[PDB]
This record gives C-alpha cells, sequence and structure tokens, in this order.
RNA sequence: ACAGCAGCAGGCGCGAAAAUUACCGAAGCCUCCAAGAGGGCGGUAGUGAAGAGACGUGAAAACAAGUGUGUGUAAAAACCACAUGAGUAACUGGAGGUCAAGGCUGGUGCCAGCAUCCGCGGUAAUACCAGCUCCAGGAGUGUCUAUGAUGAUUGCUGCGAUUAAAAGGUCCGUAGUCGAAGAACAGUACUUGUUUGUAAUGUGGCUUAUCGAGAGCCGAAUAGAACGAGAAGAGUUCAGAGUAAGGAGCGAAGGAGGGCUAGAUUAUUGAGCAGCGAGAGGUGAAAUUUGAUGACCUGCUUAGGAGUAACAGAGGCGAAAGCGCUAGUCAAGAACGAAUCCGAUGAUCAAGGACGUAGGCUGGAGGAUCGAAGACGAUUAGAGACCGUAGUAGUUCCAGCAGUAAACGAUGCCUACGCUGUUGUGGUUAUGAGCACGGCAGAAGAGAAAUCUAGUAGGGCUUUGGGGAGAGUACGCGCGCAA
RNA sequence: UGAGUGCAGGGUUCUAGAUCUGAUACAAGUCGUAACAAGGCAGCUGUAGGAGAACCUGUAGCUGGAUCA
C-alpha cells in the first residue's frame, strides 16, 4: 500500500481501522441521544416524585441521599444525588429541580455512589448552596 | 526483487558499520553511477572503478571517515521549491553540513543548488 | 515462559511421528520424546554361578543374556527415579547414561 | 525461487565473454547450416538440435559461426511449427497426467499435480496470443 | 363575508437556552408624473457580566465616580473644555499529594459529610462542620456540556503482531497494487517562466483619533485556468545482448513422496483334538468374576481381521495435513553437473476454485484387538469418578458429505546485506573446496526482561490488534442430511 | 395539467404483551471443592457421549511439564 499510485487502497483501508476507537464508534454506530444530560442538553427540569436512600461501595461506610426525578423533556424517570450537608431537607415531594452532570467522559459514576449518573443544582428556580447555607428563602 | 539504489546504501552502511575501508555492490543502474559521483564530488567517497560483467553491472568503492550515513526514499516524491525544506529539516542532523540530493531536468542537484538554479524535482536520497 | 528451547523433544524438521506405549501405565508418548533405557541382564543370577559349576554337564559353559528396551513417559521417569529435576545451568547438560543389568 | 513449489536452486551454465570464430573445428559454416535444416525436418526440437552441435559436431552455443540464432533459422527455411516448443511441451505433461488418473483414479496427488500443470499452460497461452504468435481462440487438446 | 408576522416592534407555547408594542425633514442607498413627496431598507439610542481594549479603589504632603455652563446631534443623551463641591470605592475559589499556600483552636465520632483521581472519618481528623491566619487570579472568579489539543492511544511524516491485544490450516487464482542490464526515442502528466485568478477576513507595512484595541491608505498572495521551456526520473521501442529473474529440455544419480498388482516372519483372540488333575485372573491391598460340562500350562491342527518391534537418530521425504515388511508396475516433481533453447513470459493477492489428523454423518463390505454409552464389584460422609470385571457405537475397507485443533518452531510470502568454530544428508571436485537442505556452540548488536525465526533498512504485496467485561454473543444473510 | 380522497400492499422507525431465557451487581445464604504445589487422577486445545453442580469418560494433538540427558 506504500506505492505512489496506490493512494485509493490506503485511503479505504486507513478508514476502516478508526472503528476500533470507542470514542469514534460510539458517535457513529451508538445511542448518543439516549440521557438526559449529555449530547442532547448540559441541564434538565424535572419534578420530584420520591425520596431515597442508597449505600456506598466498599470499603466505606455510609448512606448517599438520592431522589427520584421525572424528565419533562423525555418522560423517564431516573435517580440523582443530592449534594450538600443537610441538602435532602430543602426538598418535597413534587418540587421541581434542575440536575446536572458528573464531569466523566461518557455518562459513568463518580465516586463510591453505584449506579447514579446525575446531580441536583437548584430547586424551585433557586440554588441549594444558598438555600442549605441560610442564605436566601424558599419562594413560598 | 530489491530496489537496486537501495541495496547500494545497506551495503555501504552495514560496511562502514564493521570499519571496512572498501566493498563490491552487486546490482548497478544509470541512477546509481550518478549518485555514487555526486558522493564523489563532496569528498565523502574516495575511488570508484565499475566492472563490465555482461551481467547486470557491479561496482568496486573506497570509503572516507567522512561518511556517518546515507539513505534511498522511496518511493520518490515531486517536490515544489516551497517543499524542499520541510524535508531537508527532517532528515539532516544540522543546519550547518550534510546534503539532500533530488533528480531535475539538470541532473542529480543538491538542496543548495535548487536555490542557486530555481528549481524543484523528485527526492532521491540523502548522506551525511 | 518456554522453559526449553527444543520443546523437550528431539523432532526437527518433521511433522508428525510414531506412538509408543509406556512400560509401567501403557499411556501413549511419542516415540521423539519417550525417556528410553537398556537393560542387559543374564538369564542366571550372580549367586548361583558357582552352583552351576557343578551341575551343568559341558566343559565349559556360558551364561544366556537377555537384552531389553524399556520406554516410559515423563509421570513414571520422575516417580522411578530414572531422572530428577535440575538447576537452570545444569538442564543443559547432555551425558548418556549406563546400560542397567 | 520456484514458481509452483518452494525450490531454490542455482545450477546453471555460464555464458562466453566473447565469442570469436571457432577454427579449431572440421566443417565449413555451409556444412553446420546443412546439419540444423537436415536435423529440423527429421522432427527434432531446438535444444536437441544445441546438444547434437556440441556434442557430435564440436561448436558451443551455436551462434558463433552462423550469426544467426536457432529459431530464426528454421523460419528463414519456413520450418517454423505450429505452437512454439515450450507451450507444446506443456499440453504433452497434461494429457500423460489426465492418461494415468483415467485408470489409477484414486490418487490424489497426481491431482494436486495437474491443476498446477494446468495454472502453468494458461499464463504461457495468454503470454503468446498477446506476441500475435497464435489465433486468440485457440484452447487446450483436452 | 374576510384572512396567512420564516418584514419591524409585540404576545403565547416549547425548552437548559435569546432585547423596546422606543426616536428619525440627519448620514448610506432605492422609488416616482417631482427645485418636492415616500421608505420599520437603513441609521439613533434603550436592554443583557456570551466576546475584545484602556483605567479607579490612595499618596507622602494632598486621590475616580458628583454638579453647572458650553459643546456635541435630526433632536438628543454619553464623550471632550472650563468652573464649582468633596473624600466614597472587592469579591470568587482554595490551603493531604498532583498543585501555590496551616499537623493552629473548638465540635463530630465509618455517623454526618468530603472527594475529577488517589483517598479521608470507628473520641489524639493539617482532608467533614465552623472561627482565625495564609495562597491564587482579580471586576471578576467557580461549575456543567460539546470540540481541538494532551496522543507516536489511529501512526503519510510516525505505533505494533515469539511470550502483553494481534501472521489467515495449506495451495491455486481474477480484479487491484508493484516490476532487469545495454543502446536509443518522444513529450501528456513532472518541474519551472510569463500572464490571468482574492471584496471582506488573514498576511507584510505606514498614517491619524490622549493611549490601546479601532479607522484610513499601500504591497504581495492560495487553489484553478492560457501560452512557452527543460528533459534526470517515469514512459515507448530495438536486437552482432543474453540476471546468484522465470519457463522448456539433456546427463548421471538419491529419498518411510503418491496410486496399483502379487507375496511374507511373528503376535492377540476363537474353535477342534491330546496330555495333567486343582486352582487361575487382578491389585497398594482385595472383591466382582471364571474352573471336575476338566480351567491354567504344554503339544499338534486350523479360521479370521488389524499391524509392521528391535535396527531407528536433535536421520530422510512431502504444499501442509502426513509417510516405516518384500518384489514388480504407472505418472509427475525437487536438487546437482555443464559453452542446450525461448526472451520478460514475473512478485503478492479481495472474489472464485482444490486438499485438510482425529472425532462425526449417508450408503455398501466386514468384525481379531481396544473401547464412549450402559451394567456391576470395591473405596468413601457421599462417589455418580479415579481402580478391577465385563460390554455396545465406533476403531478397518470402498463411494461421498463435513471443514474444526496448543492445524505451534505460538514467529506471513518473495528479495537483500551481514562473525567464527564444529557436526550431519545428497551430488560434484584443480582434493584446496563449493552448491542445496539442516543441527549445535559462542560473539557482536538488539530487547522491559526471558532470550534471539527478534541484527541492519522509507524494498515490494496481502492478513491483522487498539484497557478489562458483556462477546466471538443477539438480529439478518450464505453454505450443510444433521451435528 | 392536476389538488384531494377511496382500496390493497410494501419500506422505515418507535411502543404494548401472558410467559420464557441471557447478562451484571449482589457484606459473608445452601451444597460440594473443579483450578493454582506431582493441588492429592499433571494441566490445556479440537471432537463425541454422559451428568445436582463445578465437571467426568473415550479418541487424536500440544508443553505454556514434573524430562533440553
Ligand atoms: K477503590
Ligand atoms: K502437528
Ligand atoms: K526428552
Ligand atoms: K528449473
Ligand atoms: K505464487
Ligand atoms: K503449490
Ligand atoms: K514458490
Ligand atoms: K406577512
Ligand atoms: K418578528
Ligand atoms: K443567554
Ligand atoms: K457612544
Ligand atoms: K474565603
Ligand atoms: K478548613
Ligand atoms: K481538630
Ligand atoms: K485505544
Ligand atoms: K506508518
Ligand atoms: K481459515
Ligand atoms: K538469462
Ligand atoms: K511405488
Ligand atoms: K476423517
Ligand atoms: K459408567
Ligand atoms: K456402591
Ligand atoms: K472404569
Ligand atoms: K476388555
Ligand atoms: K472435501
Ligand atoms: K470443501
Ligand atoms: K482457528
Ligand atoms: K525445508
Ligand atoms: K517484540
Ligand atoms: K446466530
Ligand atoms: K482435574
Ligand atoms: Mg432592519
Ligand atoms: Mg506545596
Ligand atoms: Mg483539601
Ligand atoms: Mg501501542
Ligand atoms: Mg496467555
Ligand atoms: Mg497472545
Ligand atoms: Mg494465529
Ligand atoms: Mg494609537
Ligand atoms: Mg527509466
Ligand atoms: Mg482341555
Ligand atoms: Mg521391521
Ligand atoms: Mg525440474
Ligand atoms: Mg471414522
Ligand atoms: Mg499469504
Ligand atoms: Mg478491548
Ligand atoms: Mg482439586
Ligand atoms: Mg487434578
Ligand atoms: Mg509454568
Ligand atoms: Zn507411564
Amino acid at each position: 500500500m506504500y506505492g505512489l499510485l496506490a493512494a485509493r487502497n490506503l485511503k479505504k483501508n486507513r478508514h476502516k481501522r478508526r472503528y476500533a476507537d470507542k470514542d469514534f464508534a460510539k458517535k457513529a454506530r451508538g445511542d448518543i441521544y439516549q440521557n438526559a444530560v449529555g449530547y442532547s442538553a448540559p441541564h434538565a427540569k424535572g419534578i420530584v416524585t420520591e425520596k431515597l436512600g442508597v449505600e456506598a461501595k466498599q470499603p466505606n461506610s455510609a448512606i448517599r441521599k438520592c431522589v427520584r426525578v421525572h424528565i419533562v423533556r423525555l418522560n423517564k424517570k431516573v435517580i440523582a444525588y443530592v449534594p450538600h450537608d443537610g441538602g435532602l431537607n430543602q426538598i418535597e415531594i413534587n418540587d421541581e429541580v434542575i440536575v446536572e452532570g458528573l464531569g466523566k467522559k461518557g455518562c459513568r459514576s463518580k465516586g463510591d455512589i453505584p449506579g447514579v449518573r446525575f446531580r441536583v443544582c437548584k430547586v424551585q428556580k433557586v440554588s441549594l448552596k444558598a438555600l442549605v447555607t441560610k442564605k436566601k428563602e424558599r419562594p413560598a | 526483487m530489491m530496489d537496486k539504489l537501495a541495496n547500494l546504501c545497506i551495503t555501504i552502511n552495514n560496511a562502514n558499520r564493521a570499519q571496512k575501508r572498501s566493498v563490491v555492490i552487486r546490482r548497478i543502474s544509470k541512477v546509481c553511477r550518478l549518485f555514487l559521483e555526486s558522493m564523489q564530488k563532496h569528498g565523502y567517497i574516495t575511488d570508484i572503478v565499475y566492472i563490465d560483467d555482461h551481467r547486470e553491472g557491479k561496482a568496486v568503492v573506497g570509503l572516507s571517515g567522512r561518511l556517518n550515513r546515507c539513505g534511498a526514499i522511496c518511493p520518490r516524491y515531486d517536490v515544489e521549491l516551497k517543499d524542499v525544506e520541510r524535508y531537508r529539516a527532517n532528515l539532516l542532523p544540522s543546519r550547518g553540513f550534510g546534503h539532500l540530493i533530488v533528480t531535475s531536468s539538470k541532473g542529480l542537484i543538491d538542496h543548495r543548488e535548487c536555490i542557486q538554479h530555481n528549481t524543484g524535482g523528485k527526492i532521491l536520497g540523502y548522506f551525511y | 515462559t518456554k522453559k526449553r528451547s527444543n520443546n523437550g523433544r528431539s523432532k526437527k524438521n518433521r511433522g508428525h511421528t510414531r506412538c509408543v506405549r509406556c512400560e509401567h501405565c501403557s499411556a501413549m508418548v511419542p516415540n521423539d520424546k519417550a525417556i528410553k533405557k537398556f537393560v542387559v541382564r543374564s538369564v542366571i543370577d550372580a549367586a548361583s554361578l558357582d552352583d552351576l559349576k557343578i551341575a551343568t554337564i559341558y566343559e565349559e559353559y556360558e551364561v544366556p543374556k537377555s537384552y531389553y528396551k524399556l520406554n516410559y513417559c515423563v509421570s513414571c521417569a520422575v516417580h522411578i527415579k530414572l531422572v530428577r529435576v535440575r538447576s537452570r545451568w545444569e538442564r543443559k547438560i547432555r551425558k548418556e547414561q549406563r546400560v542397567s543389568a | 525461487a520456484r514458481m509452483y513449489s518452494n525450490g531454490k536452486g542455482q545450477s546453471k551454465s555460464v555464458t562466453p565473454y566473447n565469442l570469436t570464430y571457432p577454427t579449431y573445428i572440421k566443417h565449413s559454416k555451409e556444412e553446420i547450416v546443412d546439419v540444423i535444416l537436415n536435423l529440423a525436418r527429421k522432427g527434432t526440437p531446438p535444444s536437441q538440435i544445441g546438444n547434437i552441435l556440441r556434442d557430435n559436431y564440436g561448436v558451443g552455443k551455436s551462434f558463433a559461426v552462423t550469426k544467426t540464432k536457432i529459431l530464426t533459422l528454421l523460419k528463414i527455411a519456413g520450418l517454423k511449427p505450429v505452437i512454439p516448443e515450450d507451450l507444446n511441451n506443456i499440453v504433452k505433461k497434461c494429457v500423460n497426467i489426465k492418461a494415468h488418473l483415467a485408470k489409477y483414479t484414486n490418487d490424489k496427488s497426481s491431482k494436486y499435480q495437474l491443476i498446477q500443470m494446468q495454472s502453468c499452460l494458461y499464463r504461457v497461452a495468454r503470454y503468446y496470443k498477446s506476441k500475435n504468435e497464435l489465433p486468440a481462440g485457440w484452447k487446450p487438446p483436452f
């Protein structure tokens, strides 16, 4: 394939090789639009339906606080994590929450939380960081 | 069959590494003659004899102490005068010495003569 | 990792070889790999030759010998102690063993 | 290397540096030229013509005296065969193998040799029917 | 009956996502029968930390932002000039390592939380929650999401395939990519001149807004096309030329290479008959089991179906799978010797075609030995297994199907350049040596090492890998009687 | 020249479904112990039977073997 007039053979071969890369393959041949946050959108709105808790992976020993969210844009139901110290207390059933990604290349689990892929950002139009640290109050 | 200009290069490179002063090279073509004659002009090789054996051809050559390395490029890429310095920087060790040889309508010439004559050509080989 | 340069057998420049059967357990082993042992044993024991000298009718007598070639598989040769495990530099030494009696 | 098998033999014979004229010989030009054309009409292949000239009449390579090659002389005399002698010897070997297999059908080794032989025929045919030495629709005797 | 905002404002929805139902006889342009009329085209401001410049938040004597006039414009506001007051003006992320900066004080005790990654916390936490001091950037700083770089982890330049992931089981073969020396010839590619071909952007500059982005003027330019020129490489032809390129042929010889015909020395079983009169077999040790219907062992007769011991090897032959008794017969091949003939006929290979141990399947022949399945005897907690007794399909042959192996020297095929000693096999020999096919032991280089079919290298062509898993699995398709 | 609309079919993409059958994670549940030491019958590859389950048995192969002899 290294001959001077071999360009056609060379091009067709090298194109076919790239499908061995996971990155190129997923963009070409996988379902890249299945996710609430990803290629489609940076943030997602949804309504809280259940409060939930999950164990951390070994060797850690903890209960992590999680929320069941119905996503307006897809009608899927997903699990999200609630970040801050007393954070679970700032959320009621049937509140609206905005939800965000964990920051890995694909949608992947982070740290010791098994199988959860998003986190809460805002509750009832206001920043959760401000709610928890008592800098601002619920809209009421 | 091997390329004759490739065979020439490996034969002299190995013999130089083994610290021999002379070699016999077994299959010769028209551009092989012109390549060797170029290395003689720049004082990389000293003495050349050609044997007219009626079977292809063969040469006997004396090596100088100045030759570090030589090589052929395959395939022989076409180059504009704008392109030659890219190949010069890729192949040669220093901006101060060594030769990159190019075939042209004016015979074999080096990368300096290309500037003088204002001509590109096809890339052939190098030595330093 | 590769333990021996010859793969533990004497086959070179061939596809396939005849098999033989182990003396101790009847397992099949390739002829070029089997451990071989030669035996030349008198029919009459050394502890009887002094009686033979008064028992025989002939003026002189030569005792008949019996001849054998025996074959062993690796497991049997190691267990019967025809061969033993050896160090990484000893493995390379090749010398002919004695004929048994 | 060899074309149908893994051979790398090197047995050949050296061609001389210069050819001269064979003055040690005991015949004229015209006699040698007569000897060739007789051997030709009797039906000998041109490689055998060469062997006889060397062995019996004492002339090496059969050209130093004539300034002309054996097959060209046969075309000048009009004695040219219908098929080139190489292609002709390939058809013969094929026929032989098919005549063996016709009575000893079980021989897988002979079957193997036939498919090799047949391939070589077609490769030679395509050479000659490009140089206009055979009619375009020529086909094997099979 | 009427009606169609992917015109300008504006509203509702949808979403993670985007401004005023504002002024306009002025600037740039367009339209008419016009010393005039029209234009949401266009211009002017308002709104918003998408982007980009220049500067405030003090000095050691003495500091923005305000205000009033003038300007500015279509009218304005801002900008600039002079004149008045004065003394206002920092946050975001961090402080165990990567990675700049605290083993500080108090709470909490695998809780609550933190942490991109590695990891912290079970009562002595520089990592959680706070106080206090430090660090970094600073009118800005954190997070999420796509992409370029990191990355020689996509490799033209420039990676890998003995053992880490990775050379097709072996051949033939089309399309495709790649192809001697010598003597000559021609100009379409190739390279280059002149002329065309670029507003903005970008590039090399100079000049004016306090400065700096900004604005204004200059010069050269890509790919593409027109006409000339040069002939090294590539291309075409020739034969007083004949490759350590190929094919055809000659001579003497070598080999478990293959098909067929006709024979062979023993051995293992089975029957017949004769002799003898009590055990044989099997194991680590024993039991199933067989024997007075005479076993076992020793004779003589016979009947079958497999196989070729020892010699026999780091020996030979074959494309691989594979091939071992003796004669006769039938085709083709490899190597060697040499002054035979033809002359580029060649390398590698998608598609397509032929062979392929064993076990398996369809039909016929046959059936000694061995033995999946099945059945017993022992051993064990239990053995369905390992061991012993027995026993069927298969194991052999002819005519076919099938298509897999740790089909491995785990090392593709042609072709090169390469140190020494020793030992083989077959020819030839000036007896000094060579040519083809091997084994072995060092060296030098190489490599993560072990080691070396792995040294040197932009020679040609095909196959093939890209962190573990799921997975050589699902769906579709092609072959097969099925597997 | 033809908009619309009947009636059969196809081509695409989604979605329902009694029941069955894969995979993955299961702090540590039940039964054995198949592999790694000659792992207690040396291991592994192809093929064919059998079996609670790892697996066991015949046949040809390989050393990555417990032998460069
Ligand atoms: K971990
Ligand atoms: K084999
Ligand atoms: K051995
Ligand atoms: K030949
Ligand atoms: K070939
Ligand atoms: K072949
Ligand atoms: K070949
Ligand atoms: K409209
Ligand atoms: K609008
Ligand atoms: K916005
Ligand atoms: K302004
Ligand atoms: K702070
Ligand atoms: K702190
Ligand atoms: K503390
Ligand atoms: K990769
Ligand atoms: K490359
Ligand atoms: K295959
Ligand atoms: K020749
Ligand atoms: K024969
Ligand atoms: K078979
Ligand atoms: K059984
Ligand atoms: K039992
Ligand atoms: K058994
Ligand atoms: K039996
Ligand atoms: K077949
Ligand atoms: K087949
Ligand atoms: K395979
Ligand atoms: K060989
Ligand atoms: K390697
Ligand atoms: K399938
Ligand atoms: K086992
Ligand atoms: Mg407008
Ligand atoms: Mg530090
Ligand atoms: Mg920290
Ligand atoms: Mg790599
Ligand atoms: Mg492995
Ligand atoms: Mg591997
Ligand atoms: Mg492989
Ligand atoms: Mg300026
Ligand atoms: Mg040329
Ligand atoms: Mg009896
Ligand atoms: Mg024999
Ligand atoms: Mg031959
Ligand atoms: Mg069979
Ligand atoms: Mg190949
Ligand atoms: Mg992978
Ligand atoms: Mg075990
Ligand atoms: Mg075991
Ligand atoms: Mg091991
Ligand atoms: Zn044994």
